[PDB]
C-alpha cells in the first residue's frame, strides 16, 4: 500500500547550515 | 527562514508543525485560513463599534 | 563614461541623483562620502561593485541571453561522473548567491596586495585559483584506513559547495576526505560566479595526468594479470574535472577571446585558451604542453616476471581523453564538447598537429585476442564476459589465459584485489575460439569499497615464445533506479504531492532505510524519514506533501540510505507560477 | 538548546514578591538592592564566542 512515513530527527548534517555572518546589535519594537 | 511574505512563513510553519506531530494533518487548513486574516489596527476600532474575543471552530462558524 | 552624478528629479525637500560607474573599476566594498563647502566629510552608505556580462564595453560580456541565465544566474547544476561508457549525473547546489559567499570570497581575495590590478578578471581568477588549490591541499584529509560501514553514510555525502568553502576558510565543519577531491572545480566555479565571471565545470574521462609534457605512460602488470605494488608517477585517471572561465585576453595576440581553462599547478595558477590546446601552440603559455599531453597520449604496458626482468607486450590500444561532456544550456541534458579540444580521429589535421608537436619536441604476434564486457555491472548481480582468440600459424599451440578483476579509485589508486582465474587453451589449424565466463558478486574475496570502479584485465601467454597479448577494460557499478512522480506545473501557495518508488533487485533485504528530501525554494532544510524492511520480492513506495513558496523553475532532490548501499540520490524539476489575480 | 538555556538564565534572575501587609511604597522600594545584585549577577558573564572569524595563515607572519 502507498503509505506515509514517520518522522526521524537527526542532526547528522545540521552543521552544513550555520552561517558565518555577524548579525549585529539592534533594538526591538514588540507588538502583541 | 528565507521568506518575504506572511503566506510563505505560515506555510513553512504549518509544514514544520505537521512534521513534528504538533498538530494533526486535518487541522492544517483551518489554521492556515485563520492565520491569513486581515490585520486591523487601533484606528479602525471606532469604525467597528467594539470587539470581543472569539474561538475557532471546525465548521468555520 | 567616468564617475558622475546627475539630478533626475528635484523636489521641495528631496533630490534624486543617478550615480554612474566607469566600465573598468576596482571591485570590492565601497563607501560613499559627501563634501559641503563648510562642514567635514559625511558618510552616506556602503555598496559593492561587481563585473557584469550585460555591458558591451566590459571584458566579460556574453552576447546571448540564455547563456547569461545558465552560466551566471543558475544555482542548481549537474556534475557528470562515472566511466566514459556510462555517465551518471549528480545534482550540485552551487549556492553562489548566499548571504556570506560574497564576503568570504572578497576576504580571501584581499590576500593579494595588488589592489590596482583588481579591475581585470584575469588576475582575480588566477589569484583565486591558486589560493583555492592551496586551501584544498591544506585542508583535505586522507581516507581512514579502518573499515566502518556503519558511519560510511556520513563520510561521503555532500550538501553542496558553500559548506566546503566555509569549512576550508574557517575549519568549523565536516571535512572532506581524499575520496572526493574533485570538488575543487565546483568550489572555484561557485566563487567565480559569485564575483560575476561566467564559469562552467567540465569533466574529461580517461585523462592522462601526472607526467608533464611527455606523450608516453608506463604501466606495470603482474604475472597473474593484476598490478603489483601501489601507485606510479603518471597514470591514467578514470575522470578529472576542470573549471572554465568566459572572458577576453587583451595581453595575448588577437584571436584568443572566449573560454579559458583554469589550470592550477602544484603556488602559482594560470588560465589557458582552449584554441591554443586544440591547435597545439606550446609556446603561448607554460601550461599548454601539460594540458595538451593529458588529452592525447599513448600508454605502454610492461609485464613483470618472477625473475624480475620487464618485458614489453602487444596490447590493444586504449583511448585517452575522450567524451568530454558538460551540462546543456537551458535544459538538463548533457552535451559533449570534445570537438572544441581535439580534431576528429583519422583526419589530416590531427595527424599534422601530432607530427608538428613531435617535431618541435624532438629539438629538446601469431595470435591475438579481443574482449567483450558489459558497460556496467548490477550491484550484487552477475554478468557475462567473452574473450576470443584467433591464431595465425601452420602448427597448433598451447596458451595460458589469465583473467583478473580488481577495484580502483577514480584517480588510479589501487583499492583491493577481487578475482583471479587461470586456465589452459589449445588452438589448432587457424581456428578462432570464444570463451564466455560469468562474473558474480558471490565469488569476490571481499566487498569492494563505496566509490570504486572495477578493472578487468586479460593476458594470454604463448607457451613457445615469450611475447604475450594483453587487454583491459573499465566497468562501473550501477545501483537500483529511484523513480519520482510529480506534476510538471504547480501553483504558488498550494499543496503539492510527490511519489517515490524503489525496487529491491538485490539478494538481501534492506534495513534502517532512511530517506531524506531537500531543495532550494521548496523546503526550508532537509527532512528525513524512516521505513520498514523491504524484501527482495516486493517494492517500496512513499508519498510526500509540501507547498512551494517561490516562483520560477525549482527542483527537489531525494536521497536514500540503507545497510546495503548509501547515498542513492535523484532529482526532479518543476515550474511554479504566480497565483491568478 | 541555546534558546532554552537563555530562558533558564532569564528565569534564574527573577524574584517573586509574596502578598505582604506592609505599605505599598516601602515594599516596592525594598526591591532595589536585591534586584541590582541579581542584575549584576546577570550581566557578569556575557560570553558568546571567541574571535574565530578566520583561521588565516597569510603566508607572511
Amino acid at each position: 500500500q502507498m503509505e506515509e512515513p514517520a518522522a526521524h530527527d537527526t542532526e547528522a548534517t545540521a552543521t552544513d547550515y550555520h552561517t558565518t555572518s555577524h548579525p549585529g546589535t539592534h533594538k526591538v519594537y514588540v507588538e502583541l | 527562514l528565507q521568506e518575504t511574505s506572511l503566506a510563505g512563513v505560515a506555510n513553512q510553519l504549518l509544514d514544520r508543525f505537521i512534521f513534528e506531530d504538533q498538530i494533526r494533518p486535518q487541522d492544517r487548513e483551518e489554521l492556515l485560513r485563520a492565520l491569513l486574516l486581515k490585520h486591523s489596527h487601533a484606528g479602525e476600532l471606532e469604525a467597528l463599534g467594539g470587539v470581543k474575543p472569539a474561538v475557532l471552530t471546525r465548521s468555520g462558524d | 563614461k567616468w564617475w558622475s552624478a546627475v539630478v533626475e528629479e528635484r523636489d521641495a525637500q528631496s533630490w534624486t541623483i543617478s550615480v554612474t560607474t566607469p566600465a573598468d573599476a576596482v571591485i570590492g566594498h565601497y563607501s560613499l562620502l559627501l563634501q559641503v563647502s563648510g562642514r567635514k566629510q559625511l558618510l552616506l552608505g556602503q555598496f559593492t561593485l561587481l563585473f557584469n556580462p550585460w555591458n558591451r564595453e566590459d571584458a566579460v560580456f556574453l552576447k546571448n541571453e540564455a547563456q547569461r541565465m545558465e552560466y551566471l544566474l543558475n544555482q542548481n547544476g549537474l556534475i557528470y561522473l562515472g566511466t566514459a561508457d556510462c555517465i551518471q549525473a549528480e545534482s550540485w547546489d552551487f549556492g553562489q548567491f548566499e548571504g556570506d559567499v560574497i564576503d568570504l570570497s572578497l576576504r580571501l581575495l584581499s590576500k593579494d596586495k595588488q589592489v590596482e590590478k583588481w579591475s581585470q578578471p584575469v588576475h582575480v581568477a588566477r589569484v583565486l585559483g591558486a589560493l583555492l588549490h592551496f586551501l584544498k591541499e591544506q585542508r583535505v584529509l586522507p581516507t581512514p584506513q579502518t573499515q566502518a560501514t556503519q558511519e560510511g553514510a556520513l563520510l561521503n555525502k555532500r550538501r553542496g559547495s558553500v559548506p566546503i568553502l566555509r569549512q576550508w576558510l574557517t575549519g568549523r565543519g565536516r571535512p572532506v576526505y581524499d575520496g572526493q577531491a574533485w570538488v575543487l572545480a565546483a568550489v572555484a566555479c561557485t566563487v567565480l560566479r559569485c564575483l560575476g565571471i561566467p564559469a562552467r565545470v567540465v569533466t574529461t574521462f580517461a585523462s592522462a595526468q601526472g607526467t608533464g609534457g611527455r606523450l608516453l605512460i608506463d604501466e606495470y602488470y603482474n604475472e597473474e594479470g593484476l598490478q603489483n605494488g601501489e601507485g606510479q608517477r603518471g597514470r591514467i585517471w578514470i575522470f578529472q574535472t576542470s573549471t572554465e572561465c568566459w572572458m577576453t585576453r587583451p595581453a595575448l595576440p588577437q584571436g584568443y577571446d572566449g573560454w579559458q581553462i583554469l589550470h592550477p599547478s602544484a603556488g602559482s595558477c594560470d588560465l589557458v585558451p582552449v584554441r591554443a590546446v586544440k591547435e597545439g601552440t606550446l609556446g603561448l603559455t607554460p601550461a599548454v604542453s601539460d594540458l595538451f599531453a593529458a588529452i592525447n597520449a599513448s600508454c605502454v604496458v610492461w609485464k613483470c616476471c618472477e625473475d624480475g626482468t620487464l618485458e614489453l607486450t602487444d596490447s590493444n590500444t586504449k583511448y585517452v581523453g575522450n567524451n568530454i561532456s558538460t551540462k546543456g544550456v537551458g535544459s538538463d541534458r548533457c552535451e559533449d564538447i570534445t570537438q572544441n579540444y581535439k580534431y576528429p580521429e583519422g583526419s589530416l589535421q590531427e595527424k599534422e598537429v601530432l607530427e608538428r608537436v613531435e617535431k618541435e619536441k624532438m629539438e629538446r604476434s601469431p595470435l591475438y585476442l579481443l574482449l567483450k564486457a558489459p558497460s556496467s555491472l548490477p550491484l550484487r548481480g552477475d554478468a557475462q564476459i567473452s574473450v576470443t582468440l584467433v591464431n595465425h600459424s601452420e602448427q597448433e599451440k598451447a596458451v595460458q589465459l589469465a583473467i583478473g578483476v580488481q577495484a580502483v579509485h577514480y584517480n588510479g589508486v589501487l583499492a583491493a584485489k577481487l578475482w583471479r582465474k587461470k586456465l589452459h587453451l589449445t588452438l589448432s589449424a587457424n581456428l578462432e575460439k570464444i570463451i564466455t565466463i560469468g562474473l558474480f558478486f558471490s565469488n569476490f574475496e571481499r566487498n569492494p569499497p563505496e566509490n570504486t570502479f572495477l578493472r578487468l584485465t586479460a593476458m594470454a601467454t604463448h607457451s613457445e615464445s615469450n611475447l604475450s597479448c594483453f587487454a583491459q577494460e573499465d566497468i562501473a557499478i550501477c545501483r537500483p533506479h529511484l523513480a519520482i512522480k510529480m506534476p510538471e506545473k504547480a501553483e504558488q501557495y498550494q499543496p503539492l504531492t510527490a511519489s517515490v518508488s524503489l525496487q529491491n533487485s538485490l539478494d538481501a533485504p534492506m534495513e534502517d532505510c532512511v530517506i531524506s528530501i531537500l531543495g532550494r525554494g521548496l523546503i526550508h532544510r532537509e527532512r528525513s524519514y524512516r521505513f520498514r524492511s523491504v524484501w527482495p520480492e516486493n517494492t517500496m513506495c512513499a508519498k510526500f506533501q509540501f507547498t512551494p513558496t517561490h516562483v520560477g523553475l525549482q527542483r527537489l532532490t531525494v536521497e536514500v540510505d540503507c545497510n546495503m548501499f548509501q547515498n542513492l540520490t535523484n532529482y526532479k524539476s518543476v515550474t511554479v507560477v504566480a497565483p491568478e489575480l | 538548546g541555546e534558546l532554552l538555556h537563555s530562558l533558564e538564565g532569564f528565569l534564574d534572575c527573577s524574584l517573586v514578591l509574596p502578598p505582604t501587609d506592609a505599605p505599598s511604597e516601602q515594599a516596592l522600594l525594598s526591591l532595589v538592592p536585591v534586584q541590582r545584585e541579581l542584575l549584576r549577577r546577570r550581566y557578569q558573564s556575557s560570553p558568546a564566542k571567541p574571535d574565530s572569524s578566520f583561521y588565516k595563515g597569510l603566508d607572511l607572519n
